[PDB]
RNA sequence: GUAAUUUUUUUUUUUUUU
RNA sequence: AAAAAAAAAAAAAAUUACU
C-alpha cells in the first residue's frame, strides 16, 4: 500500500505482480491531489532533528536539522527594498536586492489608485512572487516533489531519511498544499497566504537536494548541511546570498588538494589513449600558495558556519586526489540550488548589461585614410595595446582578403538567415499590403527578408535602421545573473554581416580558436587531458569578469582596424546595396582630397564602424521606455564571438612577439579560446612561466578587462570542463532535470521523454552513481508525465472513450461547460516507457514464464530500432530459436501491458496533430515568397538542387525536403506558418482525425510483426573462460577519471573491456561538422549522412546529383565521400540504433572493439554484411548487460530464421 | 539610360544645373530609355515590387544582345514583352544606365533600377562640390552645356558663338540676373539657378574653401572681409571642404565668393537626429537625452545653446543644456563637501566661463612638472614625448570614472538628470567617447563638427593657452568618429522636417 | 479540471440632473 | 434631445525568447 513497502522496492525487478502493483501506486500518484499530500504529509513520518552518518568519502559526520525563523515566521514586506529615483524614472541606482526577498507572502498588497506609478510597482512587484517562479520542466512542481520522494523510498526501503522531515517541515500548512499552480490562469496561487513569499522555489531546491542523493553526491547526513546552507540564505534573499558565496564555496579545493602531497594519476598520450601512470607532486608553487591566505579569511566570515567547517573538514580529511573529487562534488551541490535564476528585467538590467570602465582607457589609432565626412577608412596604432595586437594580427590580413574574395556574400547572406527569429514589428500600412497570412508569419528573419526584398539592394534601407531601436531581449541559466541580450533588426544586423565574415577566416590559418564542445565526448578535452599529464608546466584558465560590459568604444577599434585592413586588399563589387567605385578620400599629410577605388566590402564596413550605437532599449510596465547607457557589445550580432576571439588571441599572441623583441623569450605552448573563455598552457622553469603569465594578465589589464588569475599546476578549466591531472571532474549540478527556463513546455508527449533521456545522458560521466539515476528517471517518466490531456469534441467524447477504454485507462472531465468540446485525459501504461517509437527508456528486469529475468539494462543501453527486442526478449528467445518458431507469445506482453502500450504509439497523435496545421499554409503564398528572396542571392541553384531531387526521386532514392537545399526557403516558411498555436477550430480537425484511426485501429489489434525483425532473434551463452583486460585498466585504478568510472564500477569496467574512443571516427565527424552552418552538433545518424550513405552503398552511381540537391562543393563532397568510406568498414544500415556522444563519453564508438570478447562458429558467416552485423549484435549486449559482467567470454546463438533472411 | 527618368523629374537635374536640350540621334535615345523606364516600373509592381529574373533584364538592356521569342509562356511573358520593346530601337548597342555620384541622387533612384546595378557595369558620373562634371560624355549630349559669366568676361553673347539652344547661363558677375538679362541680351537664355554660397579663405597653410547654405545676399559677405564678421551664420550654415586640419582663422580673408549649389543633409545624420524627436515626442518616455560630442575648441556651446531654444520653441516643452565642463566646474568645488548639491539650478549657475575645472588645475600642474609653460614649449616637444604626458592626464580622467561614489561623474549626472527639478528634455556635451558608460542613459549620441581649426582656436586665444591646447590633444586622442557625424546645418534642418502636432 | 484578461467603438435597457 | 454610472451583444488592436 506503501511504495516503500512494496515487492519492488525489494527487488528492483518486475513480475507480473510486481509490475502491476507500481503500475497502479504511480497512477495514484499522478492523477489526484489528495493522495500526494497524503503522500507527502503522512503522519507515519516521524520528524527527526539530529542525524548521524557517513559522508562522501566514508568518515563520520553529525549534523542537526536548523530551519530559521524568518522563513517560518516571515516579516512584513517592506517597500524600502525596491527604492526608486527622485524622478521615479528608474530604479535607484546602488539597490541592495536584485531579486525576490524573504517576507510574508500575504504581506503584499496593492492599495493605489490604478494608473500610477506605486501602483505599477505593485502590479510588478507581485508578478515577481506569482509568475516569475513558476519554472518546472515537465509537470506541476508537487507532482515533481512526489517523484523525487518515491524514488528515495523505494530505494531506501525506508522513510527516515532527513529530506522528508524538511518537506514536512517547510510545506505542511493546513490539510491541502500551501500553494499550486493554475496552467489557466499561468500563476501561482496561495492558499496560505501566512507563508514566506520564496518558498514556491524551495520546492525545486527539495527536488534538486534529493537528487544529489541519487546520485551518490550527497549522502543523507550532508543533505542536512545542504538544506541549511540554502535556509540560511533565504533569510534575507535567496538569490542575492547564493550569487555572492558561489565562488567562495568551491575555489577551496587548490588548496585542497596541494595538502594531499602526492597523487597517482593517469597519463595521456598525444592521439588520445591512456599509455601509463605516475605518481606526481601536488604541491602548488609558492605564488598559489600566496592565495590561500586571502580565501581562508573571507571564507571564515561570509560562509555559514556550518558550511564552513564542512570544508574545513573536506580540507584536512582528504588523502588521495579521488578524496578531494568527492568532496568537491559535494560542495557543487551545496551552493548550486539547480534552479534557474529569474527575477524582473527591469531589476537585473543594470548588473547584467550596464558598460563599465576598468583599469586603463584605450586610445585610438592613427587615422590615415578617410571619408568626406572625416570617417576612417584606413587606420594604424602608434602603439599601446592596438599596436601589439595588430602586430600579431596584420599578418593574416592578405591571406583573409583572398578567402574573402571567393565567397558570394549575397548567398551567404541568405543562408544565414535559416534563424526565424523576431526583428521588429510590422506596421498596419505596410500589413495591409502584404495583407492576410503573410503578416501573420512575420515573426522570423527569413520571411522579413521575403516581404521587403524589393529595397534590398536600395542603399536608404540602412540609415531607416538607424532610426528604429534594438529591442532587448533576456535568457536564463542556473547559477548566473540573467544577462539581457540585444535583437537586431534585419538591417542592423546585415551591417554586421561583413565584420563576422572577415574574422570568421582567421579560424582556419591558427590552431588557438577551440571548436567548442562540438564532439560531444571525451574528445573535446583531449589536449586537456595530455598537457595535464605533463611534467614542468603551468596551467591558465583566466577569466575575463563581465568582458561584454568592459568592451568600450575605443576598444572596439582594435578589431575595426583588423576589418578595415582586410577590406582595403579584396576585391568585392556588389555587396548589398553597395558597389565598387571611385570615391572622393583625403589622406593625410596631403591638403586636398584624392580619388581612390572603394570596393564594396570597404563601404560596408567603413559605414558600419563610424556609426556605432550600442544601447539597448526595454519597454518597461513600471517605467514606459527604459534605455542602457552606450558602450556594452550588443551580444546579439553576427560577430559577436568571434570578436571576443579575434581580440583576445591578438593580445595573447601578440605579447608573445613583444616580449621577443625585447630580449624574453616565450613558455608559452597553446592558447584556446572561444569568445571570453581564455586557456593558457606555459611549460617551462617555474619563475619563466610565472613572468610570461604576469604579462600576459598585464596586457589585459592595460586593454580596459578585469580579470582574476587563476593559476594551477594540476588543474585546468575551459567551457565549464574541469580537468585535473589527466583526469575529468563532472559538473551535475549544472543540468536541471525540474526546471526550465522557457515558458513553453515543449514536447506535448513523446519529446519531453526525448528531453528527459537528453538529460539523463548528458548526466553519466559526471554522477557517482548512474543506477540511482536510472530509478529517478523512471519516477520522473511514471509520475510526471503519465497523463495526456487533449479537447475532444462532445459528439465523439463518448465513441473515443468506449473504444479507447479496451487498451488503457482514461480520464474524462465536466459534461457541460457551456461549450462545443470538453477536455479529454488520456493515462498511458507504464509499458509505454520502454517502447520503441515511445519512451524509449531502460528497463528493469522483466519476468519470463519459465521463471527467468530478462537484462537489467543500464545507461549504455542503444535506443531507436534497438527497443523493438525486448519485445522477443520477454518472450525467451532462447526458447524460440530451440523450436525454430517466430513468435511473440502475445498473451504474456497483454498482461504487462506492451499491448495498449503499442497501440497507443501506432496512433501518431503529434504527427495527426501536424497534419491539421499544415492545412492551412496556403502555397501559393509560400511559392511567392520563396520566389522573391530568389532573386537576392547567385540567380539559379535553388531550381538546380531542387531538380536534382525530383530527378532523384522518381529513382528508389527521395529525399526529405530538409536534407534537399532548393526547398530551404520553403521549410522555413512552414515553420513560420506552423509557429502559430493550435486555435479553436482546428482541434476540432485533430478530434475528428483522431476518432477516425481508433475505431479502425483498436478493431482487433495483434502487435505486428516484419520480416526483418528476425535479426533481433540472437541470445549469448558465458562461457568458462575469463577475457583478458586492456593494459590501460591499471592505470586507471588509481585516481579514476570520471565520477562514475571508479575502480570496480561498471563504467570502470567497460573502459577495461571494449576501450577508449576512435580517434580515427571522431576525426572525420568534426570535418563533417564544419561543412554545415548554423550547426552546433553532427552525429552519424544525422539524416544528411544517413540518407547519403544508404545511397553511396545502394546506387554510388547516383552520388553526384545528391551533391547537386544538398549544394555541397567540392570541398564538402571529398569531407563526406571521406566519411563514407570509413563508415563502411563497421556500419550498417539494416540494423538501426541510437548511441548518444554524451553517452559514450570515454567509451568506443566502435562496434568493432567487441568482437575480441565473443567467439562466433565461422559456419554462421554465410554472407557478406555478416561480420559488421555480428560485431553489432556483441557491441549492443556487452554495453547493455555491463551490470553483470564479470569478465567471461560470450559465445553467440543465431536463430535458423536470422540466417535465412541475411542469405537474402 | 539615366537611372532617374530626366524627362519624367526634369526639375530634380536643374538642380544640378542640368536643362535639358530642346526638341536627332540623343533625342531618339532618350525617349527609348523613357519606354524602358514605365515598362520597367509595371513588371515590377506585379510581383511584389521585384523584377524576376534581374540579369536577363539587365542583359537586354544595358549590352541589348538578348532576344525573347514564343514560337514556359507564363514565365517569360515579361522577358518577351521588354524583348520586342527593345528590337524595334535598332540600336547598335545597348543603352548603358548612368549615375551620379551625389547621395541624394542615390537615395531618388526607383528599387527596380537599384536591383539592375548588381548585374550590370554603370558609368558613375562623378560630382566635384556637389555638382556633376558638364564635361561627360552623356552629360555633353543630352543637356544644355553651361556657359559661365563672370566680371571680366561679360560681354554680348554674340561675342562668343553661344546659342540659346546649347548653352546656359551661369550668371557670376555679382550683378543681378534681371540687369545681365537685358543690358546684355541673354533674353532668350536660360539662367541656373545656385541657392548657396562657396567661399574662398586665405589660410594658415593655404587657401581654404567653404560652402555655406545662405545665399550670397542673405550672407552679408564680399571679397575681402573677415572670418570674425558674419561669424555665427557661418558656423551655423557651413561646411570646409579641406581635409583637417584646414588653415582656417580669426585672420583669414575672402578672396573669391560665389553662388553654388546648396548642400543636402546625410542620411545617417537626419535618422539618428530625428530618433532624438522620437522621444521628445513620446509619452512612453520619461527622460529624453541627447549627448554630443565635439573636439575642445569646436563652438559647440555657442550653437547648442541656439539649438535648444529652436527646439523648445518647436516643441513647446523646456529644453536643459549641460556644458562639457559642467561636471569640472562643479568638482572644482565641492571634491571636499562630504555631501554636495546636485540641483539643476546650482549646477547651472557654475557652468560660466568664469570657473576654473578641475581637469584644468590638475593638467596646469602636470605641464609644470614637466617644465612646460606657454605654447612654444609644448610645440617644441616631439610626438613621443606629448604622448608620454597624455598617459598621465590619462590617469586623472580613469578616476573619476572608474567607480559610481558620491563625487564620481557617472553619479553626477545621474544624480542631476534624475532629479525632480531637472528639465525633462536634456542635452548633455561630451569630450572623449569614455563618458559613454557615465553621462546619461540614452539612445542617440552623436559627433559635432564645425567650421573650425580646433587647434588652431586653442593657440589663438587667452586665459591659459597651453593648457588648452594640451586637454585639446589629450581629448582628441581618446575620441575617434565611431559615433554619426552632424553638422550644426543638419541639426537645425531635422527641427524643421519634423511635424510638430 | 479549461476557453479568459487590457484598452477603443457601436446599438440595447437601467437610474440620476437640465 | 445634453451628460454620468452599470448590465447585455458584436467589432477593433493587443502578451514573446538575439547570435
Ligand atoms: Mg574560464
Ligand atoms: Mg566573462
Ligand atoms: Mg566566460
Amino acid at each position: 500500500t506503501e511504495l516503500y513497502n512494496t515487492i519492488f522496492s525489494e527487488t528492483r525487478k518486475f513480475t507480473r505482480e510486481s509490475f502491476k502493483e507500481i503500475e497502479h501506486l504511480t497512477a495514484k500518484l499522478a492523477n489526484d491531489r489528495v493522495a500526494r499530500h497524503d503522500f507527502l504529509f503522512n503522519n507515519s513520518i516521524a520528524l527527526i532533528s539530529d542525524y548521524s552518518g557517513e559522508d562522501s568519502n566514508g568518515n563520520q559526520l553529525q549534523a542537526t536539522v536548523t530551519i530559521p525563523n524568518e522563513i517560518t515566521n516571515p516579516k512584513e514586506y517592506d517597500p524600502s527594498d525596491y527604492p526608486l529615483a527622485e524622478d521615479e524614472s528608474f530604479f535607484k541606482q546602488g539597490h541592495k536586492y536584485d531579486y525576490l526577498v524573504t517576507f510574508r507572502a500575504g504581506s503584499l498588497t496593492n492599495t493605489y489608485e490604478p494608473k500610477t506609478k506605486m501602483y505599477k510597482l505593485h502590479a510588478a512587484l507581485d508578478k515577481l512572487m506569482h509568475v516569475k517562479q513558476r519554472k518546472s520542466r515537465f509537470a506541476d512542481l508537487w507532482r515533481e516533489l512526489c517523484a523525487v520522494i518515491a524514488s528515495l523510498d523505494v530505494w531506501y526501503q525506508t522513510t527516515n531519511y532527513p529530506l522528508r522531515t524538511y518537506v514536512k517541515l517547510l510545506f505542511h500548512k493546513g490539510d491541502e498544499f500551501p500553494f499550486y499552480e493554475s496552467p489557466s490562469q499561468d500563476k501561482i496561487i496561495f492558499n496560505d497566504k501566512s507563508v514566506a513569499s520564496i518558498l514556491p522555489t524551495f520546492v525545486y531546491t527539495c527536488c534538486q537536494v534529493g537528487t544529489a542523493i541519487m546520485s551518490g553526491i550527497l549522502t543523507h547526513v550532508e543533505s542536512i548541511v545542504a538544506m541549511n546552507h540554502f535556509l540560511h540564505c533565504a533569510k534575507d534573499s535567496y538569490i542575492d546570498e547564493k550569487l555572492k558565496i558561489k565562488g567562495i564555496g568551491r575555489s577551496w579545493y587548490q588548496e585542497a588538494l596541494h595538502n594531499v602531497g602526492r597523487a597517482t594519476v593517469p597519463v595521456w598520450s598525444q592521439f588520445n589513449e591512456v599509455i601509463g601512470h605516475r605518481t606526481k607532486t601536488t604541491s602548488e608553487p609558492h605564488f598559489v600558495s600566496s592565495t590561500f591566505i586571502s580565501l581562508r579569511a573571507k571564507r571564515a566570515e561570509l560562509l555559514y558556519p556550518e558550511f564552513n567547517e564542512y570544508i574545513n573538514r573536506a580540507l584536512r580529511l582528504s588523502k588521495t586526489q579521488n578524496d578531494v573529487a568527492n568532496y568537491y562534488a559535494a560542495c557543487r551541490a551545496m551552493t548550486n540550488d539547480g534552479t534557474f535564476l529569474a527575477t524582473l528585467t527591469e531589476l537585473s538590467l543594470d548588473a547584467a548589461v550596464f558598460p563599465r570602465i576598468e583599469q586603463r582607457l584605450v586610445t585610438r589609432p592613427a587615422v590615415l585614410m578617410s571619408n568626406t565626412r572625416h570617417e576612417s577608412l584606413k587606420q594604424k596604432y602608434a602603439n599601446g595595446v592596438g599596436s601589439i595586437a595588430q602586430s600579431y594580427l596584420s599578418s593574416f590580413t592578405d591571406e583573409i582578403a583572398k578567402r574573402v574574395n571567393g565567397i558570394h556574400h549575397d548567398e551567404a547572406w541568405l543562408n544565414f538567415l535559416t534563424t526565424s527569429s523576431p526583428g521588429r514589428k510590422l506596421t498596419e500600412i505596410e500589413k495591409l499590403e502584404v495583407g492576410g497570412d503573410v503578416a501573420a508569419w512575420s515573426n522570423s528573419r527569413i520571411v522579413m527578408q521575403a516581404v521587403f526584398a524589393r529595397e534590398y539592394r536600395t542603399p536608404e534601407r540602412i540609415f531607416k535602421s538607424l532610426k528604429a531601436p534594438i529591442k532587448l531581449v533576456e535568457r536564463q541559466q542556473s547559477d548566473r545573473r540573467q544577462r539581457a541580450i540585444s535583437g537586431l533588426d534585419n538591417d542592423r544586423l546585415f551591417l554586421s554581416f561583413m565584420p563576422y565574415t572577415i574574422g570568421k577566416q582567421i579560424y582556419d590559418l591558427n590552431d588557438n580558436a577551440a571548436q567548442g564542445k562540438q564532439a560531444g565526448n571525451a574528445f573535446d578535452i583531449g589536449e586537456m587531458l595530455y598537457w595535464t599529464s605533463q611534467r614542468n608546466v603551468l596551467l591558465s584558465s583566466i577569466d575575463v569578469a563581465g568582458m561584454d560590459a568592459s568592451v568600450t568604444t575605443n576598444t572596439k577599434d582594435i578589431y575595426n582596424t583588423f576589418v578595415l585592413d582586410v577590406a582595403s586588399k579584396c576585391t568585392v563589387p556588389r555587396f548589398g546595396p553597395y558597389y565598387a567605385k571611385n570615391m572622393e578620400v583625403f589622406e593625410v599629410g596631403k591638403r586636398q582630397s584624392q580619388v581612390k577605388y572603394v570596393n564594396a566590402a570597404w563601404q560596408a564596413c567603413a559605414l558600419e564602424a563610424a556609426n556605432s550605437q550600442t544601447s539597448t532599449s526595454y519597454e518597461s510596465e513600471i517605467f514606459g521606455q527604459v534605455k542602457n547607457a552606450e558602450g556594452t557589445y550588443p551580444s546579439g550580432r553576427a560577430d559577436t564571438s568571434t570578436h571576443h576571439t579575434v581580440l583576445l588571441q591578438g593580445l595573447v599572441r601578440g605579447n608573445e612577439l613583444k616580449r621577443a623583441s625585447d630580449g624574453k623569450n616565450s613558455c608559452l605552448t597553446t592558447i584556446k579560446i572561444l569568445g571570453d573563455d581564455i586557456m593558457e598552457i606555459f611549460q617551462g622553469n617555474e619563475n619563466d612561466t610565472h613572468d610570461h603569465a604576469v604579462s600576459n594578465a598585464s596586457i589585459l589589464n592595460e586593454s580596459g578587462f578585469a580579470t582574476t588569475a587563476e593559476l594551477s599546476q594540476n588543474s585546468i578549466v575551459l567551457l565549464q570542463q574541469l580537468v585535473v591531472n589527466g583526469t575529468f571532474w563532472g559538473f551535475a549540478d549544472r543540468i536541471s532535470l525540474w526546471t526550465r527556463e522557457d515558458t513553453k513546455d515543449i514536447g506535448r508527449l513523446n519529446l519531453a521523454m526525448m528531453e528527459l533521456n537528453a538529460l539523463i545522458d548528458d548526466l553519466l560521466f559526471r554522477v557517482r552513481r548512474p543506477e540511482g539515476l536510472k530509478m529517478l528517471g523512471f519516477f520522473c517518466g511514471a509520475i510526471c508525465l503519465r497523463r495526456f490531456t487533449l479537447s475532444v469534441d462532445n459528439k465523439l467524447y463518448d465513441s473515443t472513450y468506449n473504444n479507447l477504454s479496451k487498451y488503457m485507462t482514461l480520464v474524462k472531465y465536466d459534461k457541460n461547460p457551456d461549450f462545443d468540446s470538453t477536455l479529454m485525459s488520456l493515462i498511458l501504461p507504464l509499458a509505454w516507457l520502454f517502447m520503441p517509437r515511445g519512451g524509449e527508456y531502460p528497463a528493469y528486469p522483466f519476468e519470463r514464464r519459465d521463471g527467468t529475468f530478462t537484462e537489467d539494462e543500464s545507461m549504455f543501453t542503444a535506443r531507436g530500432a534497438y527497443k523493438r527486442r525486448l519485445l522477443y526478449d520477454v518472450s525467451n528467445i532462447r526458447e524460440m530459436i530451440q523450436q525454430n518458431s517466430m513468435v511473440l507469445d502475445d498473451d504474456l506482453l497483454h498482461e504487462y501491458g506492451f499491448t495498449g502500450a503499442l497501440l497507443l504509439i501506432d496512433l501518431n497523435i503529434l504527427d495527426l496533430i501536424d497534419e491539421v496545421k499544415k492545412e492551412d499554409i496556403s502555397p501559393v503564398k509560400v511559392n511567392e515568397l520563396a520566389t522573391s528572396l530568389e532573386q537576392l542571392g547567385k540567380l539559379g541553384e535553388r531550381e538546380k538542387s531542387r531538380r536534382a531531387a525530383s530527378d532523384l526521386k522518381i529513382r528508389g532514392h527521395a529525399l526529405s525536403n530538409d536534407i534537399v537545399y532548393g526547398y530551404g526557403l520553403q521549410e522555413k516558411i512552414q515553420k513560420s506558418a506552423m509557429a502559430t498555436k493550435e486555435t479553436t477550430v482546428q482541434s476540432k480537425r485533430v478530434s475528428s482525425r483522431l476518432h477516425e484511426v481508433i475505431v479502425a485501429k483498436t478493431r482487433d489489434y495483434k502487435i505486428p510483426t516484419m520480416p526483418a525483425d528476425a535479426l533481433h532473434l540472437y541470445e549469448f551463452e558465458v562461457e568458462d573462460v575469463t577475457v583478458d583486460l586492456l593494459p590501460h585498466a591499471k592505470h586507471t585504478s588509481y585516481s579514476n577519471l570520471a565520477y562514475n568510472m571508479s575502480f570496480g564500477s561498471d563504467g570502470w569496467f567497460a573502459f577495461a573491456l571494449l576501450g577508449g574512443l576512435d580517434r580515427s571516427a571522431n576525426l572525420l565527424r568534426l570535418d563533417v561538422a564544419s561543412i554545415r552552418g548554423n550547426y552546433h552538433k553532427f552525429s552519424y545518424d544525422d539524416p544528411v549522412f544517413k540518407q547519403g550513405y544508404k545511397i553511396y552503398k545502394s546506387d554510388a552511381t547516383l552520388l553526384n546529383d545528391f551533391f547537386v540537391a544538398i549544394s555541397a562543393g567540392p570541398k564538402e563532397q571529398g569531407i563526406l565521400l571521406r566519411a563514407f568510406a570509413y563508415y563502411s568498414l563497421y556500419g550498417n544500415v539494416e540494423y538501426h540504433y541510437v548511441l548518444s556522444p554524451r553517452q559514450l563519453f570515454f567509451l568506443s564508438d566502435n562496434p568493432v572493439s567487441a568482437e575480441r570478447l565473443v567467439r562466433i562458429p565461422p559456419s554462421y558467416y554465410v554472407s557478406t554484411q555478416c561480420r559488421a552485423l555480428y560485431n553489432i549484435f556483441s557491441y549492443l549486449h556487452i554495453l547493455r548487460s555491463i551490470t553483470s559482467n564479470q569478465g567471461k567470454r560470450l559465445g553467440m546463438v543465431l536463430h535458423p530464421g536470422l540466417i535465412a533472411y541475411v542469405r537474402g | 539610360m539615366f537611372a532617374i527618368d530626366p524627362l519624367k523629374h526634369s526639375k530634380l537635374y536643374e538642380e544640378y544645373g542640368l536643362y535639358l536640350r530642346p526638341h536627332a540621334p540623343t533625342i531618339r535615345s532618350i525617349k527609348y530609355a523613357s519606354l524602358i523606364h514605365s515598362m520597367l516600373a509595371k513588371h515590377a509592381a506585379r510581383h511584389n515590387g521585384t523584377l524576376i529574373n534581374p540579369r536577363m533584364y539587365a542583359d537586354m538592356i544595358t549590352l541589348g544582345n538578348t532576344k525573347v521569342t514564343v514560337t514556359d509562356i507564363v514565365t517569360y511573358k515579361a522577358l518577351t514583352e521588354m524583348s520586342t520593346l527593345i528590337e524595334s530601337f535598332r540600336l547598335p548597342s545597348g543603352l548603358a544606365l548612368i549615375i551620379f555620384d551625389d547621395e541624394k541622387y542615390q537615395s531618388l533612384i526607383p528599387n527596380y533600377i537599384n536591383q539592375l546595378i548588381a548585374y550590370t557595369q554603370p558609368h558613375i558620373i562623378p560630382t566635384w562640390q556637389g555638382i556633376a562634371d558638364f564635361s561627360d560624355t552623356y552629360l555633353r549630349s543630352y543637356f544644355k552645356r553651361p556657359f559661365e559669366l563672370t566680371a571680366s568676361n561679360l560681354a554680348a553673347p554674340q561675342k562668343y558663338n553661344l546659342s540659346p539652344m546649347t548653352r546656359s547661363i551661369f550668371n557670376n558677375t555679382g550683378r543681378e540676373d534681371a540687369v545681365i538679362r537685358k543690358l546684355y541680351g541673354y533674353g532668350e537664355y536660360v539662367f541656373i539657378r545656385y541657392e548657396g554660397c562657396l567661399i574662398t579663405w586665405t589660410g594658415i597653410y593655404g587657401e581654404v574653401t567653404m560652402m555655406v547654405n545662405l545665399s550670397k545676399r542673405d550672407l552679408g559677405l564680399d571679397v575681402g572681409d573677415d572670418y570674425l564678421k558674419e561669424y555665427k551664420k557661418l558656423l551655423f550654415y557651413g561646411v570646409i571642404t579641406d581635409a583637417i586640419p584646414s588653415g582656417i582663422s580669426a585672420r583669414s580673408t575672402i578672396m573669391k565668393i560665389s553662388p553654388h549649389k546648396m548642400m543636402n543633409p546625410s542620411g545617417g545624420a537626419l535618422a539618428v537626429l530625428s530618433k532624438f524627436l522620437e522621444a521628445v515626442v513620446s509619452t512612453n518616455v520619461i527622460n529624453a537625452t541627447l549627448v554630443v560630442y565635439a573636439e575642445k575648441g569646436a563652438g559647440k556651446t555657442s550653437f547648442l545653446s541656439t539649438y535648444a531654444e529652436q527646439l523648445s520653441l518647436a516643441s513647446g516643452q523646456v529644453v536643459g543644456h549641460l556644458s562639457s565642463d559642467a561636471y569640472g566646474r562643479w568638482l572644482a568645488k565641492n571634491k571636499d563637501v562630504e555631501e554636495p548639491s546636485f540641483a539643476y539650478d546650482y549646477v547651472l549657475s557654475l557652468d560660466t566661463d568664469d570657473n576654473e575645472s578641475y581637469y584644468e588645475q590638475k593638467a596646469s600642474e602636470l605641464l609644470i612638472s614637466h617644465g612646460i609653460s606657454e605654447v612654444a614649449q609644448y610645440e617644441l616637444l616631439s610626438v613621443r614625448k606629448k604622448i608620454k604626458m597624455m598617459d598621465e592626464m590619462n590617469e586623472v580622467l580613469i578616476a573619476q570614472l572608474e567607480n559610481a561614489d558620491t563625487h564620481s561623474e557617472r553619479n553626477f549626472y545621474y544624480m542631476v538628470s534624475t532629479g525632480k527639478t531637472t528639465p525633462r528634455t536634456l542635452i548633455v556635451e561630451g569630450h572623449f567617447n569614455a563618458q559613454d558608460a557615465t553621462i546619461a542613459r540614452t539612445d542617440t549620441t552623436v559627433l559635432l563638427r564645425t567650421i573650425n581649426d580646433t587647434t588652431q582656436a586653442m593657440r589663438d586665444r587667452q586665459r591659459g593657452g597651453v593648457v588648452q591646447l594640451f586637454l585639446r590633444d589629450t581629448y582628441y586622442r581618446l575620441l575617434p568618429a565611431l559615433h554619426t557625424t552632424v553638422y550644426p546645418f543638419e541639426m537645425l534642418e531635422s527641427i524643421r522636417r519634423w511635424k510638430w502636432v
